[PDB]
């Protein structure tokens, strides 16, 4: 199976910074990427960035430059090399980032895009005071 | 005439396509150093010559350089060969233990940092029941504080214990000719104007393939295959982002680096048998190692490489250039190595431009660690030795590799960054011509004769 | 394709001296048997350009001793001892490795 | 940059009524997927990248189409197939389109 | 230099022709099919896949009627069913890669139209032979 | 379903009857003769043994008179002294494993005649080619 | 045939060196308790005068 | 007066087992199938020159 857990939702003041927990199991983490989306209420859809853990190589869009981070945690056992750790820290908060994030895989077949998402996080809701 | 019988032909040319292994083969001055001077010394043949490299006519094969085979065995086989030159050298068990650090003898400021640690530490004898005393130097990226005093240990220490390479072995690059057997054949695109993918109309065959060195380089790939007249770039779908950019541009930039330190290696014997070459004392001006670029050819194939990028981006495009977005140390910076030893040198320097649709040098500061992760191997190190006297080397700048940001909303400025990522990319840059056919004879056709009683 | 690059291309030669005409190529024009098949072309204006040396270093019959050829590799150098109106025109290299080959740009002796 | 626009947009259907949505891009040369958001829950991709569908996805939802025009049919509907319909070229996406149980 | 007619007798060289480069060359590629520590193990085992390949298209004309002639013949009459096109057409005009696919969506018909006629005309001979 | 008529044409399927089933099926058994990190080492070895043993039977047949006929027919005599049998009876009352073992006491005699007639006969041939 | 071992562990890992993990048993929660195995008495009664006929 | 092995400062050591030993065991040589072995049977041969039997 794939596994993608998330945080939970939180309430944050104006002006501070967040982190979100990505945790991935079920695979092997040093292959895939990891992207970042949003769903804005009554907006759409939105992409934000997206990561590969095998060097920590990451990319964001353009709109969001300077306000977000990416870091990864891999895991380092012969025993358990499976699950993995996407931290995003978004800083920068607007009333107008209240809004549910996701986590994403690549769809996991070969012929598969990199775009097409096949798994999901649960989705995180970020609400600004 | 038309009681039209069948013959089936063996022996005729045609082809399909498929995947299988290859061989290596080297040449004998390789050879000529003998008994474990490099890889490929007992694992490669020494060459048969001169390959049939003919040419063949009406002929369109479609290539692909991005689905391809043999870039993925040619990544397995570099991992594996490079496995086999380590198990024949030392583990370093004994060395994880409490350091006691303390700054190099040196005029040291309050905010800027020395790179050098002269730390002391216990150690065993070739006896057991003695143990000596003795000190060495490090950098600041292989010890973290463990936690008055202020004692430190290893940073790979709690996960995975060390291989010293041995300093009779060295990583130089060699040339390799891969080479298909009896069965098969490799097809080479001589076309000029060629982007990888799609059909080519002028192939060729060959018996084995010619020179590719291997280099282990990140952003800026070293000492590669020159283009052939223009500048070329190359992708697999532009419009999407998350695939990488090769750009294979013609005229090399000379790149000169060093280190200006002249450096000591010291002896401590471990156990019966047992040899660490430590780092010994510094003899002149604790000074940073560096890099220069020449100024004019940098500015003038970037102005190549801007002409080139306006054809797959419209004519009317603001287009810049900015410092790698972050990760870990290695994908940020570039890495190779000069001579047995690993250099990460800063490119902020290089990339600070901007571009309009209408005697001097480059320095640029490096860092040296002396461990090395390559692979991102979960039970894997690789401590460098350390290497005598003041170093430096001259290569070629010949391509690069980079990553377009694809942001929404409303974009005309595309600008660009560099970025390492997979190995792999690098070994696409030498094997696009190429590709991999298998014969299969025995066909079959409709003539007129009849075979008799 | 494997074009040759000439140097120097443009040489007003004295009559009497020695000549230099370089070609670099792209690979090694090394034969799959081992034997490079180099020429080397006359040409005076008005004629049809004829050979001097049909390798490294073995000429045509007929050509004197004065021209002769060396390099290894990628480097190749036509070298005349002495220099005369006969030599002067334009000259080429050529291959010999695989169709199609290449000629040079030309490098012309004057005075 | 590259627009999408979903097609017809709010549409309205009672349940056995197959039904087909058609997303308009700006610019042809690449080839677009689908989603299916339900009330309050994880969106799930259903079609990739033409015609290939997902894992645990039935063959009841047909996508074709070509140039700037792709469509997506949906036959023997239930009222638990219908939800809320996107479709995404690489990272753009469309505003999104909803067939009400009539 | 080498010049042109070199590689019409090369390896693979005749491929961009159509029959009649085929109809001298094939020497050649029956000739290059078969002269070819961990490491050693794979390159063993790419040897033995080579000679075991060759050797099944040594059994399979074997157990037709071509033993070794490398240009046989044989008895069963060509359906125009399958090519529906003229003779020299497929003697002039098509290449051998433009011919493959032709023929490519059906195979084993005619491998088991020729062991059948092989299967029958020994059992033919050996009756000729039964009242010899 | 695949009925009876099936595993006549199967692997081995005409090892049980008499010699009328396998007059026709020989080719199944020639067929499947020959296609098939230490135990790479080990299935290489069995793989290689495998070619080994069928090569020695084409040589076998190739210094007999018939390359690659698979039926042959030669020139010795059939020496009554070991059958003692009448005709029919060894065509349709006997199976394969029941000719083994009437020939199992005595075996090489037929094959050192077979060589022997075989070098004869090409020296023959020899002089009548030789007189041309 | 029905198994268990109906007591509750807990893995603890030790670090013996670099990257050496002994995995010894850590604590145990609730009843310590007896691992047994259950077998049906009908069935065994009967599959023992099926083999001894 | 304290000693040490004369080998430490160089190698460290192997035991042979004692199970197995170093006796002299008859080695028959064989040219595999595509070769011979030659033997000279003359008396008097120096080793060097040609051999007639
Ligand atoms: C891109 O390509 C260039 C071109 O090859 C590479 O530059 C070469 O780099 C290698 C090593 O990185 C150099 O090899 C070293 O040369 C040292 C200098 O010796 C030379 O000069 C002396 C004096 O004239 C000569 O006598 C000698 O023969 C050499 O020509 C040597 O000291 C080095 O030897 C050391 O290692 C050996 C290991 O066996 C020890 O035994 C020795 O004692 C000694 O410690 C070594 O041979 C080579 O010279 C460079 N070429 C040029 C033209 O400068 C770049 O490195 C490459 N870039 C990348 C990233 O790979
Ligand atoms: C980015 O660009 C690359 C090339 O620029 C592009 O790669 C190509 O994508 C197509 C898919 O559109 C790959 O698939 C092939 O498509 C051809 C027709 O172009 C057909 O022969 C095959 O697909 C047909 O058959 C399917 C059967 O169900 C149909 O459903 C389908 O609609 C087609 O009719 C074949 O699969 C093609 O292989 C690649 N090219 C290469 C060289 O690999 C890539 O798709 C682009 N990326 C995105 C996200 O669009
Ligand atoms: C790293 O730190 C060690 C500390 O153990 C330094 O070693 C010691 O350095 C001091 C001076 O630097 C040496 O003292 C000198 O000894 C000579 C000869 O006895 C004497 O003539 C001088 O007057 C002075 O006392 C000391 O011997 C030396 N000890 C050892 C074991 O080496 C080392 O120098 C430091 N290295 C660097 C690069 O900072
Ligand atoms: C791309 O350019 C920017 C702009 O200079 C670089 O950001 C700079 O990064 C450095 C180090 O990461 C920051 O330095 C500071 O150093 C103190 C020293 O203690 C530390 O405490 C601070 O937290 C910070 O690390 C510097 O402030 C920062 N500049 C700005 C304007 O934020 C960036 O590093 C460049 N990219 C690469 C790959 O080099
Ligand atoms: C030796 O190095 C340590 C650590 O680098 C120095 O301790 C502090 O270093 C930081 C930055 O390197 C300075 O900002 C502090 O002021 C230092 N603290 C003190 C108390 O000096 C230390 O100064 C160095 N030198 C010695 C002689 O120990
Ligand atoms: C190396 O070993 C010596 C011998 O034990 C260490 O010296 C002892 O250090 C501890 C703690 O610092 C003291 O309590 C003892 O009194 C020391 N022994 C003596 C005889 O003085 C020493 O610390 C070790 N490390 C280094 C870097 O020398
Ligand atoms: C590389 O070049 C080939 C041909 O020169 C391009 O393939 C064709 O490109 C045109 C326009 O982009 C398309 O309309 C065709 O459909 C393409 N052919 C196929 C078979 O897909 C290819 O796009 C070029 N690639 C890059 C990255 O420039
Ligand atoms: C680096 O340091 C070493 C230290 O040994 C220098 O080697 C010495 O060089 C001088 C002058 O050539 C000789 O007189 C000494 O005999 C050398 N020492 C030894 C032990 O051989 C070396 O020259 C230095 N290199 C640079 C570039 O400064
Ligand atoms: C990199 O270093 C090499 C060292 O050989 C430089 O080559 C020489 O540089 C000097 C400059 O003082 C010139 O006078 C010589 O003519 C150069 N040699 C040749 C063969 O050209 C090279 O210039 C350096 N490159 C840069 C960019 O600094
Ligand atoms: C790579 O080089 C750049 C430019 O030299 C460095 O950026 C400077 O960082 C210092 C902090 O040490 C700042 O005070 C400067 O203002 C920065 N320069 C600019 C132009 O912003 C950068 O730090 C270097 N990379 C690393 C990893 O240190
Ligand atoms: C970098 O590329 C240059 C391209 O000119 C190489 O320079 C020539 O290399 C050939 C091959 O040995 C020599 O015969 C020429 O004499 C070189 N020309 C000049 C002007 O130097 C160069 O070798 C390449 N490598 C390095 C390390 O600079
Ligand atoms: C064995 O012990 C573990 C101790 O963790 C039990 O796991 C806990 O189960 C309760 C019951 O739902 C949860 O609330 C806890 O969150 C669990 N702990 C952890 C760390 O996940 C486990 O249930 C016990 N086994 C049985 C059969 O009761
Ligand atoms: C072995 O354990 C299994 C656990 O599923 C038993 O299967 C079930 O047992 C319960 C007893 O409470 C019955 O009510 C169910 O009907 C059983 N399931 C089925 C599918 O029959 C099984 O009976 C146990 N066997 C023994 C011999 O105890
Ligand atoms: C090793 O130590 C470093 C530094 O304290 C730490 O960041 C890292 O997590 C440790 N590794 C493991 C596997 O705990
Ligand atoms: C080992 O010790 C002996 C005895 O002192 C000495 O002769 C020999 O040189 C030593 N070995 C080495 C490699 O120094």
């Amino acid at each position: 199976q794939v596994q993608l857990v998330q945080s939970g939702a939180v309430i944050k003041t104006p002006g501070s910074s967040v982190k979100i927990s990505c945790r991935a199991s079920g695979y092997n983490f040093r292959d895939y990427s990891i992207h970042w989306v949003r769903l804005i209420p009554d907006k759409g859809f939105e992409w934000i960035g997206w990561i590969k853990p095998l060097w920590g190589a990451v990319s964001y869009a353009r709109q969001l430059q300077g306000r977000v981070s990416m870091t990864r945690q891999l895991s380092q056992d012969p025993d358990d090399p499976d699950w993995g750790v996407a931290y995003m820290e978004f800083s920068g908060l607007t009333p107008a980032d209240t809004a549910e994030y996701f986590c994403v895989r690549r769809g996991s077949c070969d012929y598969c895009g990199d775009f097409p998402w096949q798994y999901w996080c649960q989705g995180t809701v970020v609400v600004v005071s | 005439a038309e009681n039209l019988w069948v013959t089936v032909y063996y022996g005729v040319p045609v082809w399909k396509d498929a995947e299988t292994t290859l061989f290596c083969a080297s040449d004998a001055k390789a050879y000529e150093t003998e008994k474990h001077n490099v890889w490929a010394t007992h694992a490669c043949v020494p060459t048969d010559p001169n390959p049939q490299e003919i040419h063949l006519e009406n002929v369109t094969e479609e290539f692909n350089m991005w689905k391809n085979n043999m870039v993925e065995q040619m990544h397995t086989d570099i991992i594996s060969l490079w496995d086999q030159s380590l198990k024949p050298c030392v583990k370093l068990t004994p060395l994880c233990v409490t350091l006691q650090c303390t700054n190099v003898t040196n005029n040291i400021t309050d905010d800027m940092r020395g790179e050098l640690k002269n730390c002391s530490f216990n150690m065993t004898t070739e006896l057991r029941d003695k143990k000596q005393k003795v000190y060495s130097l490090f950098y600041r990226l292989d010890v973290v504080q463990i936690n008055s005093n202020k004692e430190y240990r290893l940073i790979n220490c709690n996960t995975s214990a060390c291989t010293q390479a041995c300093p009779k072995v060295s990583f130089e690059p060699i040339p390799i000719h891969y080479c298909a057997p009896a069965g098969f054949a490799i097809l080479k695109c001589k076309d000029k104007k060629f982007n990888g993918t799609g059909p080519c109309p002028s192939v060729s065959t060959v018996q084995c393939t010619h020179g590719i060195k291997p280099v282990v380089s990140t952003q800026l790939l070293l000492n590669g295959s020159l283009a052939e007249e223009e500048v070329m770039i190359r992708s697999e779908n532009i419009t999407n982002n998350a695939k990488n950019i090769l750009v294979q541009f013609n005229t090399p930039v000379q790149i000169n680096c060093t280190r200006p330190n002249n450096n000591t290696r010291k002896s401590i014997r471990i156990g019966p048998g047992q040899a660490f070459y430590a780092t010994g004392d510094i003899i002149g001006d604790i000074r940073q190692a560096h890099c220069n670029v020449s100024k004019a050819t940098w500015n003038e194939t970037l102005g190549k490489v801007v002409k080139q990028l306006r054809k797959h981006f419209g004519n009317n495009t603001i287009i810049r250039f900015a410092n790698s977005s972050g990760g870990d140390l290695e994908v940020t910076t570039h890495s190779f190595n000069c001579g047995g030893e690993f250099f990460y040198c800063n490119t902020s320097g290089l990339f600070n431009s901007t571009w309009i649709s209408n005697n001097d040098s480059i320095t640029l500061p490096c860092r040296i660690k002396q461990i090395i992760n390559m692979w991102q191997r979960i039970g894997q190190c690789m401590y460098a030795p350390p290497i005598q006297g003041v170093i430096r080397c001259v290569s070629n700048i010949t391509g690069l590799i980079l990553t377009r940001d694809g942001g929404s909303t409303n974009s005309t400025t595309e600008t660009f960054r560099p970025g390492g990522g997979d190995m792999r990319d690098n070994w696409r840059s030498e094997l696009y011509k190429y590709k991999v056919v298998k014969i299969e004879p025995l066909g079959v056709a409709p003539t007129r004769c009849k075979r008799r009683v | 394709g494997v074009l040759m690059t000439q140097s120097p291309l443009s040489l007003p030669v004295r009559l009497g001296d020695q000549a230099s005409i370089s070609c670099r190529s792209s690979q090694s024009i090394v034969y799959s048997n081992g034997n490079t098949y180099l020429e080397w072309y006359l040409q005076r204006p008005g004629q049809s350009p004829k050979l001097l040396i049909y390798k490294v270093s073995n000429r045509f019959s007929g050509v004197p001793d004065r021209v002769s050829g060396s390099g290894s590799g990628t480097d190749f150098t036509l070298k005349i001892s002495r220099v005369e109106a006969e030599d002067l025109g334009v000259y080429y290299c050529f291959q010999g490795s695989h169709v199609p080959y290449t000629f040079g740009g030309g490098t012309k002796l004057e005075i | 940059e590259i627009v999408l626009t979903q097609s017809p947009g709010i549409l309205s259907l009672s349940p056995g009524e197959t039904a087909t949505l058609f997303c308009k891009a700006s610019q042809g040369g690449n080839a677009m997927t689908w989603y299916q958001k339900r009330r309050g829950q994880v969106p799930r991709l259903l079609i990739y990248d033409t015609s290939r569908r997902a894992s645990g996805v039935p063959d009841r939802f047909v996508g074709s189409g070509s140039g700037t025009d792709f469509f997506l049919t949906i036959n023997k509907l239930d009222r638990e197939d219908f939800a809320v319909y996107y479709c995404q070229q690489f990272e753009f996406f469309g505003l999104g389109s909803e067939l009400e149980v009539h | 230099a080498v010049g042109i007619g070199a590689v019409f007798l090369g390896f693979l060289g005749a491929a961009g022709s159509t029959m009649g480069a085929a109809s001298m060359t094939l020497t050649v590629q029956a000739r290059n099919l078969l002269s070819g520590t961990v490491w050693g193990i794979k390159q063993l085992q790419a040897r033995v896949l080579a000679v075991e390949r060759y050797l099944r298209d040594q059994q399979l004309l074997g157990i037709w009627g071509c033993s070794g002639k490398l240009i046989c013949c044989t008895n069963v009459p060509w359906n125009s069913s399958w090519s529906n096109r003229n003779l020299s057409e497929i003697w002039d005009n098509m290449t051998w890669l433009q011919w493959d696919k032709e023929i490519s969506n059906y195979t084993q018909i005619i491998y088991g139209l020729l062991e059948e006629s092989q299967n029958q005309q020994e059992k033919n001979e050996q009756d000729l032979l039964a009242l010899d």
